[PDB]
């Protein structure tokens, strides 16, 4: 017992249950089903608009992000990121691509102990409301984190 | 004293360092034996401390020390670790008078190369072994604040010098790692300098064999015959360039 | 040592993965056997990476492993 | 057949195949003789037979 620690390390289901209760009713969906988790961001809260750049106060989120991103055991973690169309095809999908490496890059230099971290966005193909008003502020513009806790 | 010491005998005559001396004669037969105390006590404490120090340091950056120490690509084809060959330049012995021998370069093999199922990695040369010591089972005692003192003081040198041979102990451990490996990439060096046999396999296989009760399918058996050494033949050596 | 906190409670500890399941369904973060997919990064005793300690009685300081090579750095000194 | 005994069983090449305990191991039946061990922080189990 003082050998063999008693639990995986720095782990309190309480302080899980509560950071989780925290971000959905900030702001930040958290689906959970099977053992598979999805946590979706809307882009309008991190980027800027039609832009690839990194937000100061979006920081603390992306900190949020982490931590609760460390109190499981992973394998990999996927990035996807959507959009609306603005221009072009190929326009949102390098901004995509960018902001998914920018958040992949980010993710990485913090603590959290994946071994594969996938990064891919697909612009503006795959929308969950056909209602499509806004631009940067519709909430189809988005990022996903998809992975299953193992074991 | 003894310094200006014809003024030290005439220091030595005034009769206040007599009653000084007898009765330090007394502590002087009498104090000398915690001191080895004191220095066993701090010896065992500083090298079991610094040895988990060192433990947990070498730890902190283990993922960098796979990263340098790649055995894994430096194995042959047929799962061969390779050997290890020593380089020395500058050779002189001087054996006696009338007797002088030089040599340019010369070239040893350490250990030859043989079968291998995985390769080693670091930890069977780099990891220190820990043990926690709990038990203080000193029998002396100091008695006065002098005692107290001296026992302090003799306790940090003993904790000193456990640090520091514990920290030599680490370099003779990288020392023998930093052979080992500069052996095999001198082996690689060699080998395409065309001046070292290569290893050579040969191999039978048989098909279904044994008796009624036990078969094996296939059963093949692969034998080493040529184990790998350098030539003399000094005309085939290759040479070599750089732009 | 509250594991299911925040939860239903304890249900029962599962044998195969070696993990808790508490009332709600999610596995809580506590283990539950010794076997288990649980991370070990630092061990104790001497002789690691080597045969162990040699079952011999020296009165001398030296203990050497059984792969023959001698543990100074657990060997107490002269 | 003589006084004295004879035989040939040289075979100077041939290593061993392998044991056949292997194959109780792998079922999960123990070494017949041995005593278990004793294994902590993974998924797996283990004996000890002839210090081996």
């Amino acid at each position: 017992v003082p050998k063999l620690p008693c639990r995986v390390d720095g782990a309190c289901d309480a302080t899980i249950i509560k950071m989780m209760t925290d971000l959905n009713k900030k702001g930040i969906k958290v689906a959970s089903v099977g053992q598979n988790y999805l946590i979706s961001i809307p882009a309008s809260a991190l980027f800027a608009d039609q832009s690839p750049r990194l937000n100061w106060a979006s920081y603390s989120l992306l900190n949020e992000i982490a931590a609760f991103l460390k109190q499981f055991r992973k394998i990999a973690i996927t990035v996807t990121s959507y959009s609306s169309k603005y221009v072009s095809v190929k326009r949102e999908r390098a901004l995509t691509l960018a902001r998914s490496r920018v958040v992949s890059e980010y993710l990485w230099s913090q603590g959290v102990d994946s071994r594969i971290i996938f990064t891919q966005g697909l612009g503006s193909d795959k929308p969950i409301t056909s209602y499509t008003l806004g631009g940067d502020r519709s909430p189809n513009a988005r990022v996903e984190i998809t992975f299953r806790r193992a074991v | 004293g003894d310094t200006g010491s014809l003024a030290g005998l005439q220091a030595m005559a005034d009769s206040k360092y007599t009653r000084a001396q007898k009765k330090q004669k007394m502590g002087k037969i009498r104090e000398m034996a915690l001191k080895e105390t004191a220095l066993s006590v701090g010896a065992q404490a500083g090298l079991a401390w610094r040895a988990k120090i060192i433990d947990e340091q070498l730890n902190k950056q283990a993922r960098n020390l796979d990263a340098i120490y790649d055995f894994n690509s430096l194995v042959l084809e047929h799962n061969i670790l390779p050997p290890v060959l020593l380089e020395g330049r500058n050779t002189l012995n001087l054996a006696d008078a009338q007797s002088i021998r030089i040599s340019d370069r010369t070239y040893k093999v350490a250990k030859q190369a043989h079968f291998i199922t995985t390769p080693p990695t670091w930890r069977q040369y780099l990891w220190m072994d820990y043990v926690k010591p709990e038990a203080p089972n000193v029998t002396l005692l100091p008695k006065t604040k002098a005692e107290k003192e001296i026992w302090c003081i003799y306790t940090e040198r003993g904790w000193k010098n456990g640090i520091d041979q514990a920290n030599t102990i680490l370099e003779e451990n990288i020392a023998r790692i930093k052979e080992d490996f500069g052996g095999m990439i001198l082996y690689r060096k060699l080998l395409a300098m065309n001046m070292v046999s290569p290893p050579y396999v040969s191999h039978t296989d048989l098909g279904v064999t044994g008796d009624g009760s036990e078969i094996h399918i296939d059963d093949r058996v692969l034998r080493i015959t040529a184990l790998p050494e350098l030539n003399v033949n000094s005309a085939e050596w290759r040479a070599a360039v750089a732009k | 040592d509250g594991c299911c906190s925040k939860m239903g409670g304890i249900n029962y500890c599962d044998s195969s993965a070696g993990r808790l399941v508490c009332n709600n369904g999610f596995y809580s973060t506590c283990y539950c056997t010794r076997h288990a997919v649980m991370d070990l990064q630092f061990l104790m005793g001497c002789c690691l990476w080597h045969g162990g300690v040699y079952p011999q009685l020296n009165s001398s300081g030296l203990v050497v492993c059984n792969d023959g090579y001698v543990s100074e750095e657990c060997s107490l000194q002269k | 057949y003589g006084p004295n005994a004879k035989s040939m069983p040289t075979e100077e090449g041939i290593p061993p195949s392998a044991n056949d305990l292997l194959l109780h191991v792998l079922e999960g039946v123990p070494p017949p003789g041995s005593r278990r061990l004793v294994v902590s922080g993974g998924d797996a189990r283990a004996w000890l037979s002839n210090e081996k």
